RNA sequence: AAAGAGAGUUUGAUCCUGGCUCAGGACGAACGCUGGCGGCGUGCCUAAUACAUGCAAGUCGAACGAACGGAAGUUAGUGGCGGACGGGUGAGUAACACGUGGGCAACCUGCCUGUAAGUUGGGGAUAACUCCGGGAAACCGGGGCUAAUACCGAAUGAUAGAGUGUGGCGCAUGCCACGCUCUUGAAAGAUGGUUUCGGCUAUCGCUUACAGAUGGGCCCGCGGUGCAUUAGCUAGUUGGUAGGGUAAUGGCCUACCAAGGCAACGAUGCAUAGCCGACCUGAGAGGGUGAUCGGCCACACUGGGACUGAGACACGGCCCAGACUCCUACGGGAGGCAGCAGUAGGGAAUCUUCCGCAAUGGACGAAAGUCUGACGGAGCAACGCCGCGUGUAUGAAGAAGGUUUUCGGAUCGUAAAGUACUGUUGUUAGAGAAGAACAAGGAUAAGAGUAACUGCUUGUCCCUUGACGGUAUCUAACCAGAAAGCCACGGCUAACUACGUGCCAGCAGCCGCGGUAAUACGUAGGUGGCAAGCGUUGUCCGGAUUUAUUGGGCGUAAAGCGCGCGCAGGCGGUCUUUUAAGUCUGAUGUGAAAGCCCCCGGCUUAACCGGGGAGGGUCAUUGGAAACUG
């Protein structure tokens, strides 16, 4: 991907349990390094607003010149900040293809994006960040189709956001609706990081 | 002398031209008297779209065209049209 | 220096090897508790040498990679 | 709708005033360690220092005078047009140079378009060439003969000049239209059709005149640097009367008369600087800058002058003087990279002696076409801004190994190994776009003009061509294999332990660390920030309310003249009528394109391009209101 080291201590260092549920932190939640069952101490205002700034950057993976980029482009909509934010960080394809269940977390829906295995509206896109619209339709083009990866990834599923209609039986997914910020993470704390890209 | 030039814009590898009246001394991409369209030479029939009031006042008082410019892309029937007031 | 001003530089890093009537590059900069000296000679410019076996901060004093 | 973050340091501790330092953004950057790819841009900021060498401006045989062919067609010379465009640099310049808004009843304008009259007859001579005279030599004269759309007169023709007559007007000098008498004032032919044998003709050229368009010239209001440890400056200077000169008004110049003019609202003098659209920063007002892109100005080794032309006092033109370089037979000759590449030098620092006229635009030509270092493209450089790689999913109370240990463990860590997948990228083999629509030529169809064709204008059909380049893109097979580093970890500021060292070695932006137990020095383990980058230095804005209009102060912290008389200036009690300078407001014109911002669209997305708007002025003409200031 971008970053390609152990995915379990990222995890841990933040607190919050990212990439699933829990698994991370089943044993020792606690930061790694030598240290990291000691203990911690009073955590000022930058290490907040850091904190909630890597907790969004770290879910979806991306790089943080990508992340500014994606800040200031979200500030010129209408409404809020922080709730356009996570709205157009959703959008993204690399997200959406992990949502309709075709791969198993972030680091392997962007791997099948890359590698051209996902279409949008009939032509190949083998970019991650490329910004899913209301009315596309997401498929495989028979370029994989009946690959070990996928059909297993088709079996854990959960249930798909309200906002995604995935038709199984042809592999072709969709955009509903533009989510809201209720149906989102929501174990972090969107109104921190406007404060820190403020200084 | 004023003319009809094209004023060609746009990026490497991919030019999107002008129609402009300018006095033939002046550079290619410099001062011009004014503009009246623009020539998309990439689509598959070519998209132009020029003002007939202005190019006809222009060609009705000492302007001409220069090969591609309206002489060639006057497939609209401006040419026609000025043939018919030239008459009338 | 090459516009006709002799100022005072100092040598960082551990041990250096440039004697008199040598060429070096200087960058600015000051130390605070040496009276006259304010510019740093650059390590590793032209014939100033890399500390030796430095092992990290290794792109200040000009220290190539070890293999 | 937009709307502003603080912290460390004076004390044994306080609260204030006060400086210093740090945290953010940006580069035409450079240096240090590293370095995979693609798209789009950028690249002598210093010596306006000096140039080895290749190119960067030519073109017409359908305007005219020789050889090869055997009847076409090809170059030296006279002539026409171009060389004033295109390209470069920022030296000079504090001024109508530039920006914005106007005047010109005070002006010029080749080529382009439309219109109205003509294109009638003569003459003399020169280049080329041929001889002689110089010089080995580049480098010049004399004798003789030739053509023109070369040159010079003549016939006819002016809204040009003079003397008028008559109207209609303006803003003072004055402007528009008509008629009368005279005076002056031109031309060129070349390629074709034709009748009938004389001429009569198709375009494209020539001459005169009037309109339009384009391009220039002159004048004016307002606007944008520092210094008063720079106060007087000016003698064609200011005005006037005649004249000269210019396309044009004008002390632009001259002869005479007068003694004026500018200036503390900064004259004059010195220093620095091309100006703008715009760029960086800021909550905004502001502050700093004038790379690239576009508009204007100036310059072309330094200084002066003019010729040719519609246009120059002319980058690759001429004359003279100066410094430098190069040939010389010693009488003399030649040159100007701040055009594209490139060399030396200066510097901390900046690129290839590349391919092509296929696209767009120039010059010449009737046209084919010729020339275009403009331009279209390619090489170099992480110099920037975007994009995605170095894998992915499962996988243990957790192997080996490092580090640490109160010796039970903790950590690196699902990380590895193992099992199952993928080919962005890499390797190979295959295909393989757009950018190209013309110009020319050949067919018909219709119009204007003609006595009739040839031809001209317009429409409809054939007709062939790419530097980039086998580049962009696409298909199929193969292997997780080739593809991570830099800085920091005492506080500000996110992230701690072990060994060595012993006020030494050293670190350092500030507070400050090091004197045998150092989270601050050196290494190691792991931790944090960013990632084909990461740091340091230099410069600018911020935070700095630390020049405070928005937005500060003067009893004791820096800061009230020792006090009065007062010119200029600043401000001014109550009411009525009036004006419309300030003030508010409607309309018209403009404030170019690109750039910032709003809305759509096209490149697989993004940077990047395109289409449509808005915004920006103490801006001009004109019409309103009369509360406040005048
Ligand atoms: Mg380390
Ligand atoms: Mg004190
Ligand atoms: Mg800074
Ligand atoms: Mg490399
Ligand atoms: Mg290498
Ligand atoms: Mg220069
Ligand atoms: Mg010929
Ligand atoms: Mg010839
Ligand atoms: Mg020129
Ligand atoms: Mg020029
Ligand atoms: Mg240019
Ligand atoms: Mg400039
Ligand atoms: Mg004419
Ligand atoms: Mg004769
Ligand atoms: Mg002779
Ligand atoms: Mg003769
Ligand atoms: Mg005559
Ligand atoms: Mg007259
Ligand atoms: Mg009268
Ligand atoms: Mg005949
Ligand atoms: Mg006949
Ligand atoms: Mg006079
Ligand atoms: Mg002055
Ligand atoms: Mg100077
Ligand atoms: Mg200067
Ligand atoms: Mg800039
Ligand atoms: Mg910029
Ligand atoms: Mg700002
Ligand atoms: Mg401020
Ligand atoms: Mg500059
Ligand atoms: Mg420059
Ligand atoms: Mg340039
Ligand atoms: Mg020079
Ligand atoms: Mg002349
Ligand atoms: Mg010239
Ligand atoms: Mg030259
Ligand atoms: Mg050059
Ligand atoms: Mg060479
Ligand atoms: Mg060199
Ligand atoms: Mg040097
Ligand atoms: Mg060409
Ligand atoms: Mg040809
Ligand atoms: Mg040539
Ligand atoms: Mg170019
Ligand atoms: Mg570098
Ligand atoms: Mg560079
Ligand atoms: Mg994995
Ligand atoms: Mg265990
Ligand atoms: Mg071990
Ligand atoms: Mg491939
Ligand atoms: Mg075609
Ligand atoms: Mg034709
Ligand atoms: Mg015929
Ligand atoms: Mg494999
Ligand atoms: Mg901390
Ligand atoms: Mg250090
Ligand atoms: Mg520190
Ligand atoms: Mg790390
Ligand atoms: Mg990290
Ligand atoms: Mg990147
Ligand atoms: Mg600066
Ligand atoms: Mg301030
Ligand atoms: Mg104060
Ligand atoms: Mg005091
Ligand atoms: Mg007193
Ligand atoms: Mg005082
Ligand atoms: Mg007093
Ligand atoms: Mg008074
Ligand atoms: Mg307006
Ligand atoms: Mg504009
Ligand atoms: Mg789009
Ligand atoms: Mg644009
Ligand atoms: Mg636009
Ligand atoms: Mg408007
Ligand atoms: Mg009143
Ligand atoms: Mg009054």
């Amino acid at each position: 991907a971008r970053y390609t080291g152990p995915s379990w201590k990222v995890s841990r260092r933040l607190g919050i349990s990212l990439s699933g549920t829990g698994k991370e932190l089943e044993r020792r939640p606690y930061a790694p390094g030598q240290h990291g069952p000691t203990q911690r101490k009073k955590i000022s205002e930058y290490g907040l607003q850091q904190a909630e700034k890597q907790k969004l950057r770290h879910m979806y993976g991306l790089t943080e010149r990508q992340f500014k980029n994606t800040f200031n482009k979200a500030g010129k909509l209408q409404g809020k900040h922080g709730e356009n934010f996570m709205i157009l960080l959703e959008q993204r394809l690399d997200n959406i293809v992990y949502r309709l269940g075709l791969a198993r977390t972030r680091r392997a829906a962007r791997q099948l994006v890359n590698h051209g295995h996902i279409t949008v509206d009939g032509k190949r896109v083998d970019i991650p960040s490329y910004q899913v619209s209301v009315g596309q339709v997401i498929s495989v083009r028979e370029k994989s189709a009946k690959n070990s990866a996928i059909a297993e990834s088709l079996e854990v599923s959960s249930f798909v956001p309200e906002y995604v209609t995935f038709d199984a039986e042809t592999l072709t997914g969709s955009l509903n609706r533009l989510p809201e910020r209720s149906e989102l993470a929501a174990e972090i704390n969107e109104a921190f990081i406007v404060e820190f890209y403020s200084r | 002398a004023v003319k009809i030039r094209l004023k060609r814009m746009g990026s490497k590898k991919k030019p999107f031209y002008r129609i402009v009246v300018a006095d033939s001394r002046f550079p290619r991409d410099g001062r011009s008297i004014e503009t009246i369209g623009t020539y998309n030479p990439l689509l598959d029939p070519v998209e132009v779209k020029i003002d007939e009031e202005a190019t006809l006042k222009w060609m009705h008082n000492g302007a001409k065209p220069s090969d591609t410019v309206r002489n060639l892309l006057s497939r609209e029937g401006i040419m026609e049209k000025f043939h018919n007031q030239k008459l009338g | 220096l090459s516009n006709g001003i002799e100022v005072t530089a100092y040598i960082p890093g551990i041990g250096h090897n440039l004697q008199e009537h040598s060429v070096v590059l200087i960058r600015g900069g000051r130390v605070k508790d040496l009276p006259g000296v304010r510019y740093h000679i650059v390590r590793g410019a032209l014939d100033t040498a890399g500390v030796e076996n430095r092992g990290q901060s290794r792109s200040k004093y000009g220290t190539k990679k070890p293999k």
